DNA sequence: ATCAATATCCACCTGCAGATACTACCAAAAGTGTATTTGGAAACTGCTCCATCAAAAGGCATGTTCAGCTGATTCAGCTGAACATGCCTTTTGATGGAGCAGTTTCCAAATACACTTTTGGTAGTATCTGCAGGTGGATATTGAT
DNA sequence: ATCAATATCCACCTGCAGATACTACCAAAAGTGTATTTGGAAACTGCTCCATCAAAAGGCATGTTCAGCTGAATCAGCTGAACATGCCTTTTGATGGAGCAGTTTCCAAATACACTTTTGGTAGTATCTGCAGGTGGATATTGAT
């Protein structure tokens, strides 16, 4: 009776951070779930191709970064680049 | 199982009111009398293409049931990605 | 015992995202920074869309975000609209918009 | 006996349907059309209900988009009435 | 003391250019424009001779097609003269 | 005789492009609109090509950078590699 | 010892196709007959375009195929045209076609 | 110095099988090369996708075939299928 | 009509840029043989969920009537096509030198993997709550006049 | 402007189903900890092909002239919107039976070497040629009369 994984609890967490008394219908969550999986696929997609075009067999944080700039427009890119750089530093600094 | 009743001309259940309502959503104020058939035709080609591909995923999976996933995958292929159904 | 999520100060599951990259066959090897960074980008984006979706819910005297609210958000935001310009949000309808010439009198 | 001048209800309905997100084609009729087309590609097939609903959601989202584009074509022609030529131009430019 | 009627050469030009395949913009002006636009993204950038070439091929192919739909849009409005609104409508329906 | 680079894309050239497109009559305002569109096209394509350059740590845009850019803009070009 | 291309009765390199698949991260494992089928399909499709381009070479008083001949070949065939409907053949130009309403009153 | 691989010779072999008295320029050859790589990637891309959708480790001829069906127009699809079943038959039936 | 200005076409000439030919020649895939690993079809069967069925509840088909939109007609005026006149920028070629791409290093960060811990999904059973859809009743939009 | 029919508002109102709760469980994740392998950054460098600058080539900027297109104004014919009416088909809520999906088996098929053979890429170098860009004279197209 196999486990269908989602991003629901993570979406919900983030939800509570930005709008503490707002909820989300399950159809809305579903879309949210579709959205995450989509963007994941497209960043990973661009990442994949990028590595290949450079005979690099590893996907590093640097690859993901270039995917992000290639995929997202203008400000969403620029901000996403910060937030990811920030977490990589924090993750490094924590070991 | 016994006798699956014959399906024919079901394009004509895409009623004139239903086609008018969609126009309205699309912000259309006035509609020529010929629109309805044209739209029926246009709908039919749209469906053919999305169902062909969907049914191509079903058969590859060796199934008798077209799933929402089959359709979501079919829609992605044609650059009409859909959110809301496991997609 | 500490999560790499907490380690990176993230809500989104770094472990999970690390795994899905392996299983989706995107490359031979996957660096340890990659999922940390991707879970970040993924979290930032869902935050943006929820911020904007929440406002739509509020602008409509509702407390629960429904698909319409997501559609209002995306479609009303130049950038989110482009990101998802070839995406359909089931049950989101359209932006009220009647073309000029269609309106009555003068 | 009161009467609305033509176009007035039309705009009423535009405002109405632009506001909602309900589907506009009755469920069953649409379902049959799906089954009819599917059957021509393949016999003995079943459909998850949500497969039919997925197809309907996409089909209405496509058609509404096309009408937006169609409308713009008519107006480009200094008309306010969409006609098949308007649809065909839209679909040509879209590369359909 | 002899003069061709308006549209005769246009036609003549049409047939000439639909026949051949050379790029119809001068290489240097194009090279400048590409180089200039690139400077806004990164500085001190050299360009492979073939890379510029790729861009011109793509750009012209793009432009030539945009004129086709544009022309379709003029004719839709019962004109024969293309106009910015025709380009504007094409790009809108294309999703640009 | 100073001049802008976008103006270097000249009327006669744009006229010729339209011709290949089968355009017979051309309003005087097309030439500025056309340069508008072309700059937006080149910006969109180059931004991506260079992003590819930078990734590869090069000071040089290679034809492949452009080919790869064209691919993701959905304007696949044949002739220059890949 | 014979090449797999000769065993398949093919001109296309069954060997290479197999190699390019593995080093393409398309899947974990790759079955013995999938490079075979793939290389077949590639050949066939190559043959069609070359066939047709060749014809266009003839039609134009030429023996050597050039881009123009690939363009006329592809764009004159509903199917090859659809398959490549989002592709540009460099140095190919366009099919001679003038909208009828643009022709002078005869 | 490093090798530059290309489908060029196999294209040339095919050319002569169909038009022995017909030649091909470099630029023409190059386009054919693009064409073969592109179709390669598209077919492989879809086949890859199919396999994952069904949670399988292997891209088999079955996957390539469905992939061909999904990507190619009616008549073109039909032949490619027949051409591709032929080659596998010819291969199995052979020591 | 004819008359001529000009474009276009066809046959033939030809030099050389581009394409074929070769062959040293050699690194690096491609094939072969054997030892080893794992994937998925098959045979079984638990169990969701699809088709299939009867009730009521709600929207489609149709005909009448005419408002006003489309498209035909006419025409006057601005606007782009054609084409002279000279003229300033692109094109083509020739040559150091920038950087790309080839090679070897070696080390930080990767994969492999074995035991240990925590988490997220569900599943069973729980009461909590936003808002759909109903109500009337107060006000706006519209179109006759 | 005035009235009056009709839509629109919206604020208050129980019904509930969808959401939020929680308790107990656990399988599969995820984290942790050396053991062992290596991908790619780093540093040094040969040699393309790029930017540059100069000689020659060649097409674009401008202005006059006016043909002919665009769009404004006028119009009737008639198509499509509104709406009354009659009523059939869709919606929605309930109950067995098909197929999917979860096991677990296990052998055919793939991986992983390792070692033996070849071909396909360069590149030296030389050889060959399809056709591009002339030529000229013949006929066709266009446009003035
Ligand atoms: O009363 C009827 C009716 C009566 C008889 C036949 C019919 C056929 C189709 C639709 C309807 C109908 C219909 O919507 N209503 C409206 C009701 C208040 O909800
Ligand atoms: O003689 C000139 C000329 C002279 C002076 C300035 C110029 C500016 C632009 C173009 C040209 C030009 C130009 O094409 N020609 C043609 C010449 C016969 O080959
Ligand atoms: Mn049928």
């Amino acid at each position: 009776k196999t486990r269908k994984e989602s991003y629901a609890i993570y979406v919900y967490k983030v939800l509570k951070q930005v709008h503490p008394d707002t909820g989300i219908s399950s159809k809305a969550m579903s879309i949210m779930n579709s959205f995450v999986n989509d963007v994941f696929e497209r960043i990973a997609g661009e990442a994949s191709r990028l590595a290949h075009y450079n005979k690099r067999s590893t996907i590093t944080s640097r690859e993901i970064q270039t995917a992000v700039r290639l995929l997202l427009p203008g400000e969403l890119a620029k901000h996403a680049v910060s937030e990811g750089t920030k977490a990589v530093t924090k993750y490094t600094s924590a070991k | 199982k016994r006798h699956r009743k014959v399906l024919r001309d079901n394009i004509q259940g895409i009623t004139k009111p239903a086609i008018r309502r969609l126009a309205r959503r699309g912000g259309v104020k006035r509609i020529s009398g010929l629109i309805y058939e044209e739209t029926r035709g246009v709908l039919k080609v749209f469906l053919e293409n999305v169902i062909r591909d969907a049914v191509t995923y079903t058969e590859h999976a060796k199934r008798k049931t077209v799933t929402a996933m089959d359709v979501v995958y079919a829609l992605k292929r044609q650059g009409r990605t859909l959110y809301g159904f496991g997609g | 015992a500490k999560t790499r999520s907490s380690r990176a100060g993230l809500q989104f599951p770094v472990g999970r995202v690390h795994r899905l990259l392996r299983k989706g066959n995107y490359a031979e090897r996957v660096g340890a920074g990659a999922p940390v960074y991707l879970a970040a980008v993924l979290e930032y984006l869902t935050a943006e869309i929820l911020e904007l979706a929440g406002n739509a819910a509020r602008d409509n005297k509702k407390t629960r975000i429904i698909p319409r609210h997501l559609q209002l958000a995306v479609r009303n935001d130049e950038e989110l609209n482009k990101l998802l310009g070839r995406v359909t949000i089931a049950q989101g309808g359209v932006l009220p918009n009647i073309q000029s010439v269609l309106l009555p009198k003068k | 006996p009161h009467r609305y001048r033509p176009g007035t209800v039309a705009l009423r309905e535009i405002r109405r349907y632009q506001k909602s997100t309900e589907l506009l084609i009755r469920k069953l009729p649409f379902q049959r059309l799906v089954r009819e087309i599917a059957q021509d590609f393949k016999t003995d097939l079943r459909f998850q209900s949500s497969a039919v609903m997925a197809l309907q959601e996409a089909s209405e989202a496509y058609l509404v988009a096309l009408f937006e584009d169609t409308n713009l074509c008519a107006i480009h022609a200094k008309r306010v009435t969409i006609m098949p030529k308007d649809i065909q131009l839209a679909r040509r430019i879209r590369g359909e």
